[PDB]
């Protein structure tokens, strides 16, 4: 199927004292394979799959450097969006970034994509033509100017068009036993009888991989949207993931009912029924 | 700056069985600004070995966290997952259900 | 890998 690598970067600052909380995490597809946290004690950026471990010294010399000059950066750019924002040096606030690409079936480049934050809001986002800039506000506006004299978005393409996706199919072939495996879910289905006249059905998705799957209810055939209830996604915590959907119907008529089921890892699509 | 309430998830990692050694999780996600506070109870008890995974972030830049200890379930203990955050005038307590 | 560079805003 489709692969991406994404980046994640968060700093929050710290007007009491000292530098910014800064954490950056690394992703291929729905896999977390480095990560690097300021409070930690190596202040090294750090693996967290067993596949990036193949790399080298120099790759985690490399990948430390770089990671810390991000968190300068977001240090720097902390202060100047208070100053942009008029903000006061008494409060906290928060930076986040986030970029990568995304390759098809066939490994080739798809999408790239950069977007930055502050305090939760749009700021600036590369666009899906990776030439140009969004930006939300007249604060971001500035940035998009200094950004456009200096070139960065043609910068940020030879990256995410170049780079980026050399260094996504080197993970892909290095993890490939775990990045190119598909685990499909592993389903059931409870009854809960709320009352006399009501039983809850739930179906459920568990130890899957990747993250995306469809649940959906129908009723005689027809998807059924009332009486339903579906949850976020969730991480198992073993790098799979879980996910349930629910329905409540008459006692008795639990038969009507059928879950279906979609994810990659199944050749078909998978149908549950109380019975 | 924006607030956003956490959403809370209370599972174990594996179905539960009592005395086989399992994993309890607390997901909480859809929050900002990404301060929080997250514990596990054990019988209203805090847990004191309990480990989280790296902050992270949506496409609509809220934040999300798993925390998790080993547990080994029993017909009668009881599990929470207890949540401070800016949006929450009191700590939120979600029980862990065998099913729900 | 990460970007080898990093523009302040």
């Amino acid at each position: 199927g489709s692969h991406s690598m994404r980046y994640f970067f968060t700093s929050v600052s710290r007007p009491g004292r000292g530098e910014p909380r800064f954490i950056a995490v690394g992703y291929v597809d729905d896999t977390q394979f480095v990560r690097f946290d300021s409070d930690a004690a190596s202040q090294r950026m750090e693996p967290r799959a067993p596949w990036i471990e193949q790399e080298g010294p120099e790759y985690w010399d490399g990948e430390t450097r770089k990671v810390k000059a991000h968190s300068q950066t977001h240090r720097v750019d902390l202060g100047t969006l208070r100053g942009y924002y008029n903000q006061s040096e008494a409060g906290s606030h928060t930076v986040q970034r986030m970029y990568g690409c995304d390759v098809g079936s066939d490994w080739r480049f798809l999408r790239g994509y950069h977007q930055y934050a502050y305090d939760g809001k749009d700021y600036i986002a590369l666009k899906e033509d990776l030439r140009s800039w969004t930006a939300a506000d007249m604060a971001a506006q500035t940035t998009k100017h200094k950004w456009e004299a200096a070139h960065v978005a043609e910068q940020l393409r030879a990256y995410l068009e170049g780079t980026c996706v050399e260094w996504l199919r080197r993970y892909l072939e290095n993890g490939k036993e775990t990045l190119q495996r598909t685990d499909a879910p592993k389903t059931h289905m409870t009854h809960h009888a709320v009352s006399d006249h009501e039983a809850t059905l739930r179906c459920w998705a568990l130890s899957f991989y990747p993250a995306e799957i469809t649940l959906t209810w129908q009723r005689d055939g027809e998807d059924q949207t009332q009486d339903t209830e579906l949850v976020e996604t969730r991480p198992a915590g073993d790098g799979t993931f879980q996910k349930w959907v629910a329905v409540v119907v008459p006692s008795g008529q639990e038969q009507r009912y059928t879950c279906h089921v979609q994810h990659e890892g199944l050749p078909k699509p998978l149908t549950l029924r109380w019975e | 700056m924006i607030q956003r309430t956490p959403k809370i998830q209370v599972y174990s990692r594996h179905p539960a069985e009592n005395g086989k050694s399992n994993f309890l999780n607390c997901y909480v996600s859809g929050f900002h600004p990404s301060d929080i506070e997250v514990d596990l109870l054990k019988n209203g008890e805090r847990i004191e070995k309990v480990e989280h995974s790296d902050l992270s972030f949506s496409k609509d830049w809220s934040f999300y966290l798993l925390y998790y200890t080993e547990f080994t379930p029993t017909e009668k203990d009881e599990y929470a997952c207890r949540v401070n955050h800016v949006t929450l005038s009191q700590p939120k307590i979600v029980k862990w259900d065998r099913d729900m | 890998g990460v970007w080898i560079r990093t523009p302040t805003a």
